[PDB]
C-alpha cells in the first residue's frame, strides 16, 4: 500500500496459495477426523506438574487435621 | 438381671443402656485402689474381661431374645482407645458418629464410611 506520505508492506510469514493452503486445510480435517493430539513443547511445565503431581500424592492430610469440608 | 428374667419367661424384650463406656470408666477409677498395676493407657488390667463378662450375657436364645441399643461414648474422639477398641467386637450393627459432621450442622451426624452392619 503506497499513500501520500506512508508506504507500507504488509508481508505474510509462509508461502500462500490454493496449492499450499489447501494441503494445510486437509491436515487440519485429518487430525479431527483421526484424534491426533500433538504435545505441548513446554518442558518447563512439564517437569513442574509432575513434581506437582507427586508431590500431592496419597497425602491424606484432609483425614488428619479434621477440617470438616 | 432384670432383661434376664424378662428373657427367661419367654418374651422378647428391647434393653438400651444410655452409656456404657462409664461401666468400665467406673472400673479404672477403682482399680488402682485394688491393688492391680496400670495397663495400656492407665486402663485396669482386666478391661476386656471386665467387658466381656457383661457384653456376654446380653444376647438372644432360643427361649427368648433380647434386642439391645447401647451408647458407647468415645473418650478424646480418638477411636483407637482401649475401650471403644474393645467393644467393637461385641457388637453387629456399629453407627459410628462424627464431630465432624455434626458441626456442618447434618444431623444424625453418621459416618457411612465407618458404620458397618452384620
Amino acid at each position: 500500500e503506497v499513500q501520500p506520505g506512508n508506504v507500507t508492506v504488509l508481508a505474510d510469514t509462509a508461502i500462500r496459495g490454493q496449492d499450499l493452503d489447501e494441503a494445510r486445510a486437509m491436515e487440519a480435517k485429518r487430525k479431527a477426523e483421526e484424534h491426533i493430539s500433538s504435545s505441548h513443547g513446554d518442558v518447563d511445565y512439564a517437569q513442574a506438574s509432575a513434581e506437582l503431581a507427586k508431590a500431592i500424592a496419597q497425602l491424606r492430610v484432609i483425614e488428619l487435621t479434621k477440617k470438616a469440608m | 438381671t432384670m432383661a434376664e428374667k424378662f428373657r427367661d419367661e419367654g418374651r422378647d424384650v428391647l434393653l438400651f443402656v444410655d452409656n456404657i463406656y462409664r461401666y468400665t470408666l467406673a472400673g479404672t477409677e477403682v482399680s488402682a485402689l485394688l491393688g492391680r498395676m496400670p495397663s495400656a493407657v492407665g486402663y485396669q488390667p482386666t478391661l476386656a474381661e471386665e467387658m466381656g463378662v457383661l457384653q456376654e450375657r446380653i444376647t438372644s436364645t432360643k427361649t427368648g431374645s433380647i434386642t439391645s441399643v447401647q451408647a458407647v461414648y468415645v473418650p478424646a474422639d480418638d477411636l483407637t482407645d482401649p475401650s471403644p477398641a474393645t467393644t467393637f467386637a461385641h457388637l453387629d450393627a456399629t453407627v459410628v458418629l462424627s464431630r465432624q459432621i455434626a458441626s456442618l450442622g447434618i444431623y444424625p451426624a453418621v459416618d457411612p464410611l465407618d458404620s458397618t452392619s452384620r
